[PDB]
């Protein structure tokens, strides 16, 4: 199931803002920043909180719940900036909102990169 | 010759605009750039550390910033603050300590506002639990934390009252807070539901009149909140769109995406065709000019890929901003007239503001 | 002409011209502080044909202006001739050493 | 399904890593080190370095040392100049070493932030603007004391044939040698005869460093040398990089970290450009020239790719060059360098690249 397993995919595909699971990413993809889709770059810390949403996987035709955790405590990665907004909503629907720093509750709130963690079927 | 400091900004206050540059690629070095809108001249700047927010005091004398420091930037103790700066000397005057939960996010106007009378700064917190923080400017102190606003977002001041503001809540209604002269909550009220959160979400940016506010939705509808009385009366939707517009799927998009010219009731909205889920922050293909009394469009002009705007009432001006460049329009007549573009005003800005000239 | 890197007085500027930053050639932008120390350049005046001493004081205590970056090196020398050298921050001894912009102050004839 | 985790090490082995010191001059308070794999151009991670950071890797390859300045409120408040020790494999902060508030703030010449050959002391340039050399005892995590003998001198050239000795270039045109004791204090010193005329033939500070000698190039394309094989430094020069044809076209050196030495062959690498005149000493390279320092002849010339800085790896026979944003990787195992690849967009404003050390005992 390559479409669910980014580490088995072509890096060029995964590092693209058009990759199916990056549908509400506002920030730099961690997989372009020395990490992977599910691992923070060295010396950056996962956020315990995140925005969330669902993304459609056109490869298997199913819909998945994504958690858009950040990596924190290093200055901006600067690589692979995305600003995708599928099903994103304003701050009165706060956990669907991606114009806030989801590092906000970390020990160090400096934003490094963001990613898309697959939680399960929607 | 001798190099000197201590100088004031070289252009009158009435010429000045403030471009909040997030510098997202290097967000620890955000800053406010001060420009003269009449000629594009760079006048100065205020440093704002990590993800600064900015506003100018209503009386025009001070600049307020909100930011976060850490002892060693990426490690060490956090300090969230408001800073007061002199508007003419662009110098730091005082730091006001905040609890370590000020909102870190993009520069929507409604995250960092003030009461009409200018005595209190009103700011959004997120820990991620939301609340509204009140800062007493004169005392230099954080004086109130409005937990009534949990699950709500952003601050819309009421221009017809000295210390009142509204916030948009998770029920699709509005919470109004009236502060006392001490900055503590003096009273509050909750409107009926204005919009369906699930079916017709609104953009948070208000098109703000003296006694009412309009909001546009993801689908191009308009909602209104009338605060001519103590109780806010809500209505809507009316559609921005006629049948031809619908056929090309026109919808609003942007950040600080609307404005109101109070003397005429004209509302300005960034719009783009081929709207669908996920296009609500797209750059403007057009600016539409709506008559809010007749609920009909009166003009449309090219959008110049703008994302945010602001209006000056008394000089009848609109600024638009595409992230890097500021466009200056004359809106004294229904069709806006482009006067100039200020290129390279910022690297990554979603907010521009005029220096206030209307007083308190 | 004064906002151009080719203006004759800017012949050893490495930095942002303060005249593009809300100041002038001899005044810091509002809220930035002059350096008490500087490098010095010797620049040829194309009008009178004479060489002049220019003192490149910085303005300090605000983050980088970012406008009108210049990197001119006429008569500039390495750090073993320290006061002729422009690859160091001449804000280094200020109360706040953050570099904002560079001024071009006419001292007098060489 | 998935869980985001931290605590990970750099994905590529040490021998593949290079460090691009990005000043980010447009936003100099957010300078940083970018870590790349030179074999494939992959971005591996980064170390934040606040205002105008400097960087070096420990000689043993285990730690990254940075030097930077903080203030309590960035543009106001109390100054803290520091060295930081970071783990090289985890790219995590370990320790801060306090410095007096006069560490050099300036462009990233190698010689501003170095270490003794034995790796026990960090040796750094101070400027208040009075100059001195600062010594940091890495084991203790302490600043030792200023080398005040180095007043009026600039930059640090370690002597690779001794454990705790280095030289600095003085305003008299000679070299001052400092020999540290085991505590990091000055045990002895000496001053060479004048090597170069400061007025008439100023040298670039960047050395082409051998195990027991250093070569320097001048603004006018001459070469000077300092031989420290013996008790005291012996100086000589000039010899010219230039033949008649070169002179006729006004070829001269230019750049920042603009030279390098391949020690096993004695080849010296230098960035050069034509139409030299007053004010062109920091011009990008039109060409890289390769000189045999024994025969004093040029053995190759290749396009410069607008490079400004370089570094050499003795263990893999490589040269990196850097134009401010892009890193070029060359094989220098033969007299003519061969370009292997360019890493685009490695930095916004970098004048220094360095290899992760391999071996070198
Ligand atoms: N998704 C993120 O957390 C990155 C991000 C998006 N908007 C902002 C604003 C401030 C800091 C980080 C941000
Ligand atoms: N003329 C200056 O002081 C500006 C400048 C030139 N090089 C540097 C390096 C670090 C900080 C400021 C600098």
């Amino acid at each position: 199931h390559i479409s669910l397993n980014p580490d088995l995919a072509n890096e060029d595909e995964v590092n693209s803002c058009d990759y199916w699971r990056h549908c509400a990413v506002d920030g730099f993809l961690c997989s372009c920043c020395g990490g992977t889709t599910t691992t923070c770059p060295p010396g950056s810390t996962p956020s315990p909180i995140s925005w969330i949403g669902t993304c459609h996987n056109p490869h298997d035709g199913k819909d998945y719940l994504i958690s858009y955790h950040d990596c924190c405590g290093k200055t901006a990665c600067g690589r692979c900036q995305c600003n995708t907004q599928t099903r994103e909503r304003p701050g009165y629907e706060f956990f669907l909102h991606n114009d806030v720093n989801w590092c906000m509750a970390n020990e160090n709130s400096t934003f490094h990169c963001t990613t898309s963690v697959l939680v399960g079927l929607a | 010759e001798v190099l000197t400091g201590g100088h004031s900004v070289s252009a009158p206050q009435e010429n000045r605009i403030y471009v909040m540059d997030s510098v997202f690629m290097h967000l620890t070095e955000s800053r406010v750039h001060v420009y003269d809108y009449t000629n594009g001249k760079f006048l100065g700047m205020v440093p704002t550390a990590f993800n600064g927010h900015v506003q100018v005091s209503n009386d025009g004398k001070k600049i307020y910033t909100m930011t976060t420091y850490h002892e060693r930037i990426t490690r060490g103790k956090r300090s969230d603050v408001v800073e007061v700066w002199d508007a003419d000397k662009l110098t730091f005057e005082k730091e006001i300590s905040l609890p370590p939960k000020r909102v870190q996010g993009l520069n929507y106007d409604g995250l960092f506002r003030q009461t009409t009378d200018g005595k209190f700064i009103v700011l959004q917190n997120a820990s991620p639990a939301t609340s509204i923080g009140i800062v007493d400017v004169a005392k230099g102190d954080y004086v109130e934390d409005v937990t009534a606003a949990a699950g709500c977002w952003s601050v819309i001041p009421q221009p017809n009252r000295p210390r009142s503001f509204m916030t948009i809540c998770g029920d699709g209604g509005l919470l109004t807070i009236n502060l006392g002269e001490d900055g503590k909550v003096a009273s509050q009220s909750r409107s009926k539901q204005m919009f369906s959160v699930k079916d017709d979400p609104i953009f948070i940016a208000p098109a703000l009149d003296k006694d009412k506010a309009h909001f546009v939705s993801y689908y191009g509808n308009v909602y209104s909140a009338d605060f001519s009385g103590d109780e806010v009366k809500v209505d809507g939707p009316w559609s921005l769109l006629n049948d031809e517009d619908k056929a090309k799927n026109w919808v609003p998009g942007g950040y600080n995406l609307v404005g109101l010219h109070r003397a005429s009731g004209r509302m300005y909205v960034f719009m783009h065709p081929d709207g669908k889920e996920g296009t609500h922050k797209f750059p403007a293909a057009e600016i539409w000019v709506m008559d809010t009394k007749t609920k009909q469009r009166v003009a449309r002009i090219p959008g110049r890929d703008a994302l945010s705007m602001t209006i000056d009432q008394q000089r009848n001006l609109m600024l638009t901003l595409d992230g890097g460049n500021v466009n200056v329009y004359d809106i004294s007549q229904p069709e806006p007239k482009l006067l100039r573009t200020i290129e390279g005003a910022a690297e990554a800005s979603l907010q521009v503001q005029f220096h206030p000239v209307g007083g308190t």
